[PDB]
């Protein structure tokens, strides 16, 4: 099997500067036989680059590719918005046929911080038996955030859910969704719940609490 | 105009035996190769089996060459792939490729089809609604949710006010936790808009037959 | 278990490019062009050479790589009804071997005749001349140059032969010349194609340096621009007619030897996904190339022949064998440094011919190799066998009459049975087989399908092609003769035995077998049209 590498994994640009990215075969490849996907989020790959330097029907000049043997590389001269994507290479010269791992494009936009929501457990729920706090936070940038939950005083590590959204295609930032989840007995003995947050755009961490009373 | 659909797929039992359908149209299906690829949750593409144009040359993955049937019916232009013996890393999003030239790649991509193998079983989600707490009411904007919890397998569908409020949402990817998925959106408004107008989450999982509709109300 | 194949793809490139360039690129091409309005010929040439030529070509080199057996064999696997074509065409290749190396036997009696101060074929003035000697060409027929005496008189004693009935003594210098070839082709196919795929760089390739020697040598005479006006002067008036057209036909139809089971037998040693698409276009395109470089190195010496040796063009712008023994020689004769000239001349028409001998040779040892495999494994034996019925009975060709004996194989052998053959090889794999079928085994061996184009060509342009050929071939048709000698009615005759002997297996197999698979007879066609690959 040809294994294909991709590097890098993940990168980000900012629009107009030049962006590269390269794909390492296990084997050598005829130039004849190695092709480009890009694939934007939530929908399917479309043929991009054949035969190492084609450009596929649609798709634009910015776009062009190089290589050869076990070295081949993508490149967009001028980036724009709607190039943020992953992009595959595949092999197409040897069975089985292999896609390599990928580069996800992302863009590059001012820092910004978080607005965090925090949010009691419903009544439902509560009825129910459950209990679970959520916390949002809210179009930030750059991706990385780290969210502590307080229950009282203590902090609380285990029964978390994290999702974070794909970079949104309109502002270009990133958003996160925690929940904590505890059983309706275990919430009902407590008061203060704090959801407090940690990003780089300050040391001191962004806090949002509320008391089961008020 | 070109095109591929995938169809059939869905939720498998490890060990079952299920069969895909890629319809095609818009070209002259018996003069291609086709291939079946797929994309596991971790979003690595694998190909998987290709059939030349008149099913007389077919090649597979080693990981499911035995238990896959890759086959056409150039009659009613339809791509078939007959799998059995699931395992549950054959979990993925099945994509059907055009693909008759090996030195111009797969130039047509279907939507796909996607294909969930666990031994979990189908739930339905509990939906609460996410109102803001009653401190600090400052009304430039304000925050709600909605919390999509303990369901499977994927996928739901969430709107808000049945589609027409979509500015200002964020609609969180579920994640699965000990064989149940949960999901959330948050959708942020102008104090003038709510409570004054309503808004309601309308969450949808065909899996269970699921389709309930949450209105927010403010504690 | 794995078949074998080529040590190296240059092995296969010289062995399909020797055995597409022999002797009829030098003696047949540029004639034409001289006769059928100079460049202009180029064009139902070039068209002949699309539509017709290639697209043939390109087949065979296809099959022969994707169904990796010889003639028989293949064609069995293809059309079950049809491995008649595959007898056809290997038994066509047997009847040529038995004249085709007396030709390169001649080539070599020239050659050894070359040794020598004053080259033999100049003068009147030797015993086997006749008064009505003359020493260079006319247009008078009982007036000979002294090189058609030479020829006629001395190395071929034809004078002495009455006709067909008449063959007289051996001409035993001869007979030693055609073993010396034999013995050539033996050691070259003797281990298979890991030798001969060795020689063929020598025969393939000696042949391109002694084109550029005599091209430079022959251009710098004086009468030699006069020479490529002849060769080459447009005169697009030909172009209307249809004898141009059929001599475009018929001459890339042969250059390019189509439906032989030589190109099947040598792509047959190829790897499956081998881009046989690129060695087609290649290939073919140096085989017409060749032409064209020849016609130079031939007409820059008409040219000179014209000029300074007071001879009318006409008179020695001939075609076939009298142009290589007689009429260039004699101009050879009259330069500085003949004898050099002669020497690596000769030595140009054996080589220009043993690479041919081998494709032969080879599309029959593969063919039975690959269905009798007490064959394939007493190679060496078998070969030593063929080779000894191919001399023994080539001995007849030695002797004084063996001229009129070859005219006739040459006439009959290959004639009208190859064009037959092919015209079914057309019809097989584009309408029983089918396109469909072909370009897909095509897509998966290169990654592509064959353009729509090809898939016309093979479909519906080739085969009336072929049959353009046979039928302005019919309709001009006239019994044997050579120079006021007619062959009796019973040497006709005999030679459409020869002639249909091959052209039969293709009914009387598919008769045999046909009446040999059990069912209804729908259940029976499609039996034998099944192919081998569509029933594993
Ligand atoms: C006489 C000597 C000195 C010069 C050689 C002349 C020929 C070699 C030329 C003249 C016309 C040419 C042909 C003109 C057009 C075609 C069709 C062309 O077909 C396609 O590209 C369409 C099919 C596809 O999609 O691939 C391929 C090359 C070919 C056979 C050409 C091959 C080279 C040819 C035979
Ligand atoms: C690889 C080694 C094997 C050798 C194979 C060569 C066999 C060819 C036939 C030989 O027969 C001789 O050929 C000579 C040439 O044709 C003749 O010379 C005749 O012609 C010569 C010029 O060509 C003159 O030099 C001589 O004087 C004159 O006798 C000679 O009479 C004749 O018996
Ligand atoms: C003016 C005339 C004499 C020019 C002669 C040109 C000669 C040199 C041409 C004619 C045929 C050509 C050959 C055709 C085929 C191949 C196979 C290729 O993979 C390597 C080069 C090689 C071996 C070519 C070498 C050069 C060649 C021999
Ligand atoms: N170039 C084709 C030529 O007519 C030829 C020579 C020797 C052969 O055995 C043959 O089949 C054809
Ligand atoms: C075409 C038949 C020629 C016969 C050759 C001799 C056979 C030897 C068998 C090993
Ligand atoms: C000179 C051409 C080679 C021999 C051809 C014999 C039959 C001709 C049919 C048109
Ligand atoms: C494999 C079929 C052999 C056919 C029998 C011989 C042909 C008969 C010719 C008269
Ligand atoms: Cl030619
Ligand atoms: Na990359
Ligand atoms: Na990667
Ligand atoms: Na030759
Ligand atoms: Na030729």
């Amino acid at each position: 099997e040809n294994v294909l590498t991709q590097s890098p994994a993940i990168m980000s640009t900012s629009p107009g500067e030049k962006v590269t990215m390269t794909c390492r075969a296990s084997s050598s490849v005829g130039s004849s036989y190695l092709h480009w996907y890009q694939q934007k989020s939530g929908a399917s790959p479309k043929l991009w680059i054949y035969s190492t330097s084609n450009l596929a029907s649609g798709v634009p000049a910015r776009f062009s590719g190089s290589g050869s043997g076990t070295s081949y590389s993508l490149t967009i001269s001028s980036v724009e918005a709607e190039d943020a994507a992953t992009y595959y290479c595949q092999q197409f010269s040897g069975y089985p046929l292999t896609f390599g791992s990928g580069t996800k494009l992302e863009m590059k936009r001012a820092d910004a911080a978080p607005t965090v929501s925090i949010f009691p457990p419903s009544s439902e729920q509560l009825t129910s038996g459950g209990a679970s706090v959520v916390c949002f936070l809210n179009n930030f940038y750059p991706k990385d955030i780290n969210v502590k939950w307080k229950i009282d005083g203590s902090e609380r590590q285990n029964g978390v859910l994290n999702s974070w959204t794909d970079q949104d295609s309109k502002d270009s930032t990133y958003s996160m969704s925690s929940t904590l989840t505890l059983t309706k007995d275990e919430y009902e003995r407590h008061n203060s719940y704090t959801c407090e947050a940690t990003h780089k755009t300050s040391t001191s961490p962004i806090v949002k609490s509320f008391n089961r009373n008020e | 105009e070109v095109q591929l659909v995938e169809s059939g797929g869905g939720l498998v039992k490890p060990g079952g035996s299920l069969k895909l359908s890629c319809a095609a149209s818009g070209f002259t299906f018996s003069s291609y190769a086709m291939s079946w690829v797929r994309q596991s949750p971790e979003k690595r593409l694998e190909w998987v089996a290709e059939i030349s144009s008149g099913g007389r040359y077919i090649y597979y993955s080693d990981t499911v060459t035995g238990r896959f049937t890759i086959s056409r019916d150039n009659a009613r232009n339809i791509l078939h792939l007959e799998m059995s013996s699931l395992r549950s890393e054959d979990t993925a999003m099945y994509y059907c490729a055009r693909g008759e030239v090996r030195q111009r790649g797969f130039d047509y991509w279907g939507q796909g089809t996607t294909l969930t193998v666990s031994s979990a079983k189908t739930t339905a989600p509990s939906v609460y609604p996410l109102a803001p707490v009653c401190g600090d009411t400052t009304g430039s904007s304000v925050t709600l949710g909605c919390l999509v919890k303990g369901y499977f397998p994927e996928p739901v569908t969430l709107t808000w006010n049945s589609g027409s409020l979509s500015s200002g949402v964020h609609t969180f990817p579920a994640v699965l936790q000990s064989d149940l998925y949960t999901l959330s959106s948050s959708v942020t408004v102008t104090s003038s808009t709510w409570p004054s107008q309503s808004i309601t989450c309308n969450v949808a999982h065909p899996a269970s037959s699921t389709k309930v509709d949450k209105k927010i109300e403010p504690r | 278990d794995e078949r074998e194949t080529w040590s190296g793809k240059v092995d296969f490139l010289l062995s399909v490019i020797g055995f597409a360039v022999d002797l009829a690129n030098v003696w047949r091409f540029p004639y034409l062009c001289y006769k059928n309005g100079g460049g202009a010929f180029l064009v139902p040439y070039g068209i002949m050479l699309a539509v017709g030529g290639i697209p043939l070509f390109y087949m065979e080199l296809a099959l022969g790589q994707h169904n990796r057996k010889g003639a028989i064999t293949c064609w069995g696997r293809l059309v079950p009804l049809f491995k008649g074509i595959g007898y056809a065409v290997v038994l066509i290749a047997f009847y040529v071997d038995f004249y085709y190396n007396v030709i390169i036997a001649w080539s070599l009696r020239f050659f050894f005749a070359s040794f020598t101060n004053s080259l033999p074929w100049t003068s009147c003035n030797n015993i086997w001349n006749t008064p009505n000697c003359r020493p260079f060409e006319g247009h008078v027929e009982g007036f000979q140059s002294a090189a058609s005496e030479y020829f006629n008189r001395y190395i071929l004693e034809l004078n002495r032969s009455e006709g067909i009935h008449d063959l007289g003594a051996i001409k035993w210098d001869m007979a030693l010349c055609l073993l010396i070839v034999y013995l050539i082709c033996y050691f070259s196919l003797w281990k298979g194609i890991s030798t001969s795929g060795k020689v063929v760089w020598f025969t393939a390739l000696f042949p391109y340096a002694v084109l550029l020697i005599l091209l430079i040598r022959g251009l710098t005479l004086p009468g030699s621009f006069l020479g490529i006006q002849y060769y080459l002067t447009p005169n697009f008036s030909a172009i209307y007619k249809a004898e141009v057209w059929v001599d475009a036909a018929t001459q890339v139809f042969f250059s390019l030897g189509p439906g032989f089971g030589v190109l099947l037998a040598y792509a047959s040693y190829n790897k499956y996904h081998n881009n046989v698409y690129k060695d087609a276009l290649l290939t073919s395109f140096i085989n017409s190339a060749t032409s064209f470089i020849a016609g130079f190195v031939i007409f820059s010496v008409l040219g000179y022949m014209a000029h300074t040796l007071g001879v009318r063009i006409e008179d020695v712008a001939t075609e076939g064998p009298g142009l290589v023994f007689v009429v260039y020689p004699a101009a050879i004769a009259t330069m500085p440094a003949s004898t050099f000239w002669a020497l690596i001349f000769f030595m140009m028409l054996a080589t220009l011919g043993l690479d041919s001998s081998f494709g032969g040779s080879e599309a029959i040892i593969t063919a039975l190799s690959d269905e009798f495999p007490k064959i394939k494994r007493n190679r060496e034996l078998f070969v030593a066998g063929l080779f000894s019925l191919y001399f023994v009975v080539g001995l007849a060709s030695c002797t004084q009459g063996g001229f009129y004996f070859l005219h006739l194989l040459d006439r009959y052998a290959a004639g009208y049975s190859i064009l037959v053959a092919v015209f079914f090889e057309a019809i097989a794999v584009s309408w029983i087989y089918g396109t469909n079928r072909f370009s897909e085994d095509i897509r998966d061996m290169i990654g592509f399908p064959p353009g729509r184009y090809w898939q016309v060509c093979w479909r519906f342009v080739a085969p009336i092609f072929l049959l353009f050929i046979t039928v302005y071939g019919l309709i001009g048709y006239e019994p044997l003769t050579y120079a006021d000698y007619v062959y009796p009615s019973w040497a006709n005759a005999l030679g459409w035995c020869i002639a249909g002997s091959s052209v039969v297996m293709i009914p009387a197999v598919a008769i045999f077998k046909l009446l040999s698979t059990p069912g209804s007879l729908r259940q029976r066609f499609t039996i034998l049209t099944t192919p081998w690959r569509d029933q594993q």
